[PDB]
């Protein structure tokens, strides 16, 4: 629980919070494309 | 028996793909030295040129991404560059690798620009200068292709490395099936495959750069 | 390569007559202080 | 069966004619390459024809890669 | 960014002045210069030349026969024989010379003085069309 | 008054002169005669220098010396490897032209 | 802290001279040698390594980074090497820069 | 049947025929680039030529496209 | 029957012909752009010169079309 | 039959061959739009070359075209 | 069988569609060449528009590539 | 027969060839023409490198031509 | 058999497909003797410039080669 | 039988493939031809280039022909 949070989420904190939203939508929408791909199959 | 190159790898029962796809980071180090050694030298020089080159035609919220971007283009440019590696699991030719790089970046870019930008993301959808009779369905074929924007960015990878890396295959194969029939005939296939090795090179370098360009361009029309 | 370069026309007589034209063609209010503020005087030998 | 088969054919077919919006994208940017090489003042006019000129190329590519999709996986 | 030096022998019109776009009738063809512009050195022919001004509004001047150099610095030389406004001409006469110009050419059959009255009917026929 | 002075002096390397300039203002028809018959003497100069005074105001003058190029080099000339468009006949036409314009320029300084 | 003036001394870009050194002892100057003939024609003998495509593209790729190696290697050496020096020496007029202001103050 | 089966297949080939549209549209507008980083006061006249042009290439790649849909969906 | 089929076949075939009419007629009235941006005072001599090469890329795109309209529906 | 058959689908095949004749067409009298607005004073040789390279073109052309007709309506 | 067979027979099909981009990448450096002999100081410029032009014609192409692998190998 | 019915569709196939030989006739022609309205007095030399062209392309569609004569007529 | 005709067929069809990349390359090294007789003192640049676009050319023409082998003499 | 009859039908599709190199060649000469009519002082080093693009193009158009070749009378 601790450099998990010092090393890897403070510098990253700036972009997965203001940066990467609309990347983070796109990463759902790439979630729902394969699964919908899995499932019919 | 072809196709072999490109199934997933696995190693006494384990998913090798794994050590395959996290190894390209572990080829960059860091340091906070001022004069550092001459890998750190050459590799903080390629950064800054190809940061020059990405990012300056972008206004400040575009060069937001420069991190992503960057980043971007070196682990595409590593994992290809890997690839010619004999025996080598190249994670690009998958189609799986490559449509979750192409569509998360490309749908958040689509999206940026319609957060804000809302009525100029709607107004690109047509070109302005159009004349009335037909401004309807020409906004069509832009819908259409725009949808068609992430796909073709995931595809524009997946062949360009899979038939590549096939096609040498194949002349090695052919170099060894004329490996005891014509001498001769041998060295001149060998050399066919020597420039081909070489084009094989550049061409990772160039789909490396091109997926981060499109990406970058999309971005910049949609901020 | 134009005609007149083909007749043997250097681009100076090209220029010549082309500013002569203009001249002609101007109303006769500016022709003459035109005409003669650029009519050539230099004799050869 | 024979009609499995002529889609396949017919798909192969309708794909072919994806050669003319290669082509016709590689001369806009060509031209483009030009006539900024010509006066590279204009580059938001002369980048916005080539939207405008790739838009329409990639528009009849399109058009034969859903007929292809039409015929193979729809009729 | 445009050095744009419009300048008769005896006249002075713009002299490093600021424009955005100029238009130049050049013996290879008619285009436009702005910022920038690739370096290009040519000669013109008679007609047109429409200086837009950094304001927006185009002053309209008629070349004779000039020069034109556009350099790496984005100087633009235009030299021209012959400046004019377009008020400073007529009509009238410029038509009956092109007419007379034509007929002595089908008059006219040696081959030096013929494209003499070429020459002459160009000039004549670029100005007939920049009248109205 | 120039050829009167030099012409004992070197006739045998001698063109051809021009006489009335001086009594009337200069103009630009003077440099086109005198440039068309600076071309239709056939000679066409490796490389050419005129020579004037300059006027530098109401009481000094500098006796300068202009260069003037022929259309070879000005060709051969690297620089001219970023003007685009041009080949013998362009060049050819601005290099007389220049001619005309550098006479006419020299004769009003 | 100071970076070292040297790498590891390897030979043949593949083997470090520690094992040579490490062998030298007990099977002499050739030994190494030797055995790496020996495990080659074991391993291309027993085939466990194929002689298939992958060797011939193999050794194209191998031919092709050596030769790049041996020709655009010295190059890049002293290539960094500028780089590192122009650093420096920036860095040291900018020292001295700042001295000279100081005294004329 | 060994009806419909052809005529899938001469659907595909027809629409082959789109190609050279999608080249001629793509050529016509490259030159408008270059056009217009020629001589950037032609604008209009340019564009209606530009709209001329498309217009024709347009009708021969309707042409192929409607002879699709008349031996595909109507014979 | 099987001449039925072969008719629609051949019809397919015939008609992908047209390709080339609206490639030439892409590049026709490209060339035309470009020559009015290069000397637009001979609108009319370009744009009849235009016409021609138009015409002759239409003869031959309609020998392609009455060819497949002529083996379809007359023989 | 299988023989008239195969005549129509080589018919169409043959006359596929015409397109190529459209585009050099095209081409042809594009250039001569070009070439010109370029120099508008050799308009006779200028239009001499463009009737011969037509010509070859229709050459070519017309070699494929009775080539479909000599397949079809002889062979 | 007769799958098998059409199925070749569409893959080599879809795979012509490659001679657009071949062509499309052809004219893209050739432009090229062609603009940076007309201006050698926008070079960076020039290439970058290159890269981006060579990408949309690769697009295509890989667009038939994997539609002949598409139909051959998966479907 | 099947025999004879193939080698007429191989030699319709063959036949196609020609349309490149008759768009590259198109291109060298076009081409003289402009490179003649940029110089006319290198005329002899231009049509020389013009009938070299011409002489090239038309060795390509012969062999197309000679193809389709050898698969049908004699083989 | 139906499966080694279906080869041959499909082979001959996907070899096609290098005819885009002979017009490419004719293209790219076109244009390079143009640029060269343009600027004669990039030689170097202009050549690296052509060696880049000849290689993606043939990077195209030999993906269709080898689709061919594979289908032929592989699948 | 079958398989003289597909092996007609690819050596004919095969040769089709011609039709590129012969535009290749057309374009490599008529760009020459304008490259000469531009500088006619390099002619040694314009012929050079030209040789060389036009052997690729052929280089190109043999392979096809070859293929045509293999399938026809050797496989």
């Amino acid at each position: 629980l601790q450099s998990i949070i010092k090393n890897i989420w403070i510098p990253m904190k700036p972009y997965y919070t203001k940066v990467y939203q609309e990347i983070w939508i796109g990463m759902g929408l790439m979630g729902f494309i394969v699964y919908k791909i899995r499932a019919a199959d | 028996n072809l196709f072999a190159s490109f199934i997933a790898p696995t190693i006494l029962g384990l998913p090798a793909a794994v050590l395959i796809i996290l190894f390209p980071p572990l080829l960059i180090p860091t340091s906070k030295y001022l004069i550092n050694n001459r890998l750190i030298t050459t590799q903080q020089w390629l950064i800054k040129l190809t940061s020059k080159q990405m990012m300056t035609m972008h206004n400040t919220k575009g060069r937001t991404w420069s991190l992503m971007l960057v980043s971007l283009i070196i682990f595409i440019a590593t994992t290809n560059l890997l690839g010619l590696l004999p025996h080598s699991f190249t994670p690009t030719t998958q189609l799986s690798m490559n449509l979750a790089m192409a569509i998360p970046l490309w749908a958040g870019t689509v999206i940026m620009g319609f957060r804000s930008k809302i009525k100029n993301a709607l107004a690109h959808f047509l070109p302005q200068g159009t004349p009335t009779p037909l401004i309807p369905m020409l906004v069509i074929i832009e819908t259409i292709s725009l949808l068609i924007q992430p796909m073709a960015l995931a595809v524009r990878l997946t062949a360009n490395i899979t038939a590549g890396h096939l096609l040498m295959h194949l002349i090695g194969s052919a170099t060894l099936a004329m490996s005891t029939i014509n001498l001769p005939s041998t060295l001149i296939i060998f050399t066919i495959l020597i420039l081909l090795t070489i084009l094989e090179i550049a061409v990772a370098l160039i789909q490396a750069y091109v997926f981060t360009l499109l990406v970058s361009l999309y971005l910049h029309d949609n901020t | 390569v134009a005609y007149w370069r083909q007749a043997g026309l250097s681009y100076i007589r090209y220029s010549q007559i082309c500013a002569k034209a203009v001249r002609d063609a101007l109303k006769t209010e500016f022709k003459a202080n035109a005409e003669k503020t650029s009519g050539s005087n230099v004799k050869i030998v | 069966d024979i009609d499995t088969a002529a889609k396949f054919i017919g798909a192969g077919a309708a794909t072919v004619g994806v050669a003319g919006s290669g082509a016709g994208i590689g001369t806009v940017f060509g031209s483009l390459i030009i006539g900024y090489a010509r006066n590279p003042s204009l580059k938001q006019q002369l980048f916005s024809y080539a939207i405008l000129g790739f838009a329409l190329s990639e528009a009849m590519g399109l058009f034969c890669l859903m007929v292809a999709f039409l015929i193979l996986f729809a009729m | 960014q445009m050095s744009f030096t419009f300048a008769s022998p005896t006249q002075v019109f713009f002299n490093g002045a600021n424009v955005r776009q100029v238009d130049v009738p050049t013996l290879t063809g008619a285009f436009g210069i702005l910022a920038a512009h690739v370096p290009t050195l040519q000669v013109l022919r008679p007609g047109l030349v429409v200086v837009h001004a950094e304001d927006g509004t185009t002053s309209k001047y008629f070349v004779s026969s000039g020069s034109i150099a556009v350099n790496a610095d984005s100087s633009v030389q235009l030299l021209a024989e012959e400046a004019v406004t377009l008020d400073m001409l007529d009509l009238g006469a410029a038509k009956a010379n092109l007419e007379k110009a034509q007929a002595e050419l089908v008059g006219t059959a040696d081959e030096a003085t013929r494209a003499e009255i070429q020459i002459r009917i160009e000039a004549n026929e670029a100005l007939v069309k920049a009248l109205e | 008054k120039i050829r009167g002075i030099l012409y004992r002096t070197h006739s045998d390397q001698f063109l051809v002169a021009f006489k009335e300039v001086g009594r009337k203002p200069p103009t630009f028809g003077d440099a086109s005669v005198i440039a068309l018959e600076l071309l239709n003497s056939g000679y066409e100069f490796d490389e050419g220098s005129i020579i004037f005074n300059k006027f530098r105001s109401v009481i000094s003058y500098k006796t300068e010396e202009k260069p003037i190029f022929s259309l070879n080099t000005v060709a051969s000339a690297d620089s001219m490897s970023i003007y685009d468009d041009i080949d013998a006949d362009v060049l050819q036409n601005y290099q007389e032209y220049n001619l005309a314009n550098i006479i006419y320029y020299s004769l009003k300084e | 802290p100071p970076l070292p003036e040297y790498g590891g001394k390897v030979r043949y870009g593949l083997i470090p001279e520690e094992f040579f050194q490490f062998l030298y002892p007990k099977t002499g100057v050739t030994g190494p040698y030797v055995l790496g003939t020996g495990l080659i024609l074991y391993a291309l003998s027993k085939e466990i390594y194929v002689i298939s495509a992958e060797t011939f593209t193999a050794l194209s790729v191998l031919g092709v980074m050596v030769y790049g190696i041996k020709k655009y290697g010295p190059f890049v050496a002293d290539f960094a090497d500028k780089l590192n020096e122009q650093k420096l020496a920036q860095l040291e007029e900018a020292k001295q820069a700042s001295i000279q202001h100081i005294q004329n103050a």
